[PDB]
């Protein structure tokens, strides 16, 4: 199958120019098209026919093509430009279209943002059903890497933890959640449980207790 | 106003069939190629199929012989008949205008799996500010919708991406930050909709 | 007979932008 090759990742300083390439053997005879997809959104067409800009797309975005390489250029980069960019074209036969693998654009220089952490104990309705879940919610942090540790009183919890991978929010920060499964008896028989979230060396701890 | 309204997605067992539909308005539908594309969870965009106004049809190699694209110009509707479905066909499916998608539908989710749908169990997460929430536990497949107070409460709402449990079921949580003074004066209800199981439940969240 | 190429419909995009916004 005909394929278009894009770098998986490009980074750019604020105010500088990002260049995202897309290579394919049929590009010298086939138009390139470019799409922007922000997290949790449908894609938007940003360039068509190598270089044409739909009305409303910023003038900072331009497209060009030379030989087997199409390039999307984003000048004066802003944090709002963070997104996945996909090129799109047709094969030598002209009977199939294809997207490139996508390029994630990172805008450098964004400040550290510490997570906001909320911990909930099991609900009475869940405990009545012989189950117990503790819910640790971690939001608005940057960069997108945290570690989560659970404690029973002060002792490390080694089983029952499921933690999501950080996901980019619409505001370019990250969110994650961690769930601790316990028996009702484990919940009742400890003085407290804590969720401890470490980010950029800083540890935040939230604690809940049976009541 | 150009509108593309998609329907027909859902959970289907491997080897099953599904018919996606895309009802168009706001443009002269018969004048344009219409395109299907898809995006698997966490993966890139993929071109699926295209059909010209007069009915010429084009297909990705990954779906040729299994999918049939069609259209009804008199009803401004585009179809994708999917057969011999495989796990790798799981994706959000988009319709779009012209051979280079210019205006995209909002998508319809197709899940190909042998596991039966499981509706969620919804648990209240009791509370200058305070946080309260709802735990939407043990459901399959994605996605699920959470609103608060029938959509009237949007400030302070954060609904988190789901965790995929080792059981193969999903769970997610939605939390709302509210003024702490409102805990005794205001009622908070989370509204959960899990479409594959036709689950629509409201759960009141009261201070403990 | 053979179908024309998918690319033979490319100019519809320009037509679209004649009549509609992005």
């Amino acid at each position: 199958s005909y394929e278009l090759t894009q770098p998986p990742s490009v980074s750019v300083s604020p105010g500088q120019t990002a260049r995202i390439t897309c290579s394919g053997d049929a590009l010298p005879k086939r138009y390139a098209y470019w799409y922007q997809q922000k997290s949790g959104q449908a894609p938007i067409l940003v360039i068509y026919e190598d270089k044409k800009r739909p009305s409303g797309i910023p003038e900072r975005l331009s497209g060009s093509k030379s030989g087997t390489v199409a390039t999307l250029t984003i000048s004066g980069a802003q944090v709002e430009d963070e997104a996945d960019y996909y090129c799109y074209s047709t094969d030598s036969s002209g009977n199939h279209a294809v997207f490139g693998g996508g390029t994630q654009l990172t805008v450098l220089g964004q400040p550290k943002a510490a997570p906001s952490v909320t911990l909930f104990p099991p609900s009475s309705e869940e405990l009545q059903a012989n189950k117990a879940t503790l819910v640790c919610l971690i939001s608005d942090f940057y960069p997108g890497a945290v570690t989560v540790a659970w404690k029973a009183d002060s002792s490390p919890v080694k089983a029952g933890v499921e933690t999501t991978t950080p996901s980019k929010q619409s505001n370019n920060k990250y969110a994650a959640s961690s769930y601790l499964s316990l028996t009702p008896e484990q919940w009742k028989s400890h003085k407290s449980y804590s969720c401890q979230v470490t980010h950029e060396g800083s540890t935040v701890e939230k604690t809940v207790a049976p009541t | 106003e150009v509108q593309l309204l998609e329907s027909g997605g859902g959970l289907v067992q491997p080897g099953g069939s599904l018919r996606l539909s895309c009802a168009a308005s706001g443009f002269t539908f018969s004048s344009y190629v219409m395109t299907w594309a898809r995006q698997a969870p966490g993966k890139g965009l993929e071109w699926v199929s295209a059909i010209s106004g007069t009915g010429y049809t084009y297909y990705a190699d990954s779906v040729k012989g299994r999918f049939t694209v069609s259209r009804d110009n008199s009803k401004n509707t585009l179809f994708l008949q999917m057969s011999s479905l495989r796990a790798e066909d799981t994706a959000v499916y988009y319709c779009a205008i012209t051979m280079a998608p210019v205006v995209w539908g909002q998508g319809t989710t197709v899940t190909v799996s042998s596991a039966s749908t499981k509706g969620p169990s919804v648990f209240p997460l009791a509370p200058g500010t305070a946080a309260l929430g709802c735990l939407v536990k043990d459901y399959f497949p994605e996605p699920v919708t959470v609103s608060w107070n029938s959509g009237a409460l949007t400030s302070g709402v954060h609904t988190f991406p789901a965790v995929l449990q080792s059981s193969g079921l999903y769970s997610l949580s939605s939390v709302v930050t509210v003024p702490s003074s409102s805990l005794g004066t205001q009622t908070y209800i989370c509204n959960v909709n899990h479409k594959p199981s036709n689950t629509k439940v409201d759960k009141r969240v009261e201070p403990k | 007979p053979l179908q024309p190429e998918l690319d033979s419909f490319k100019e519809e995009l320009d037509k679209y932008f004649k009549n509609h916004t992005s």
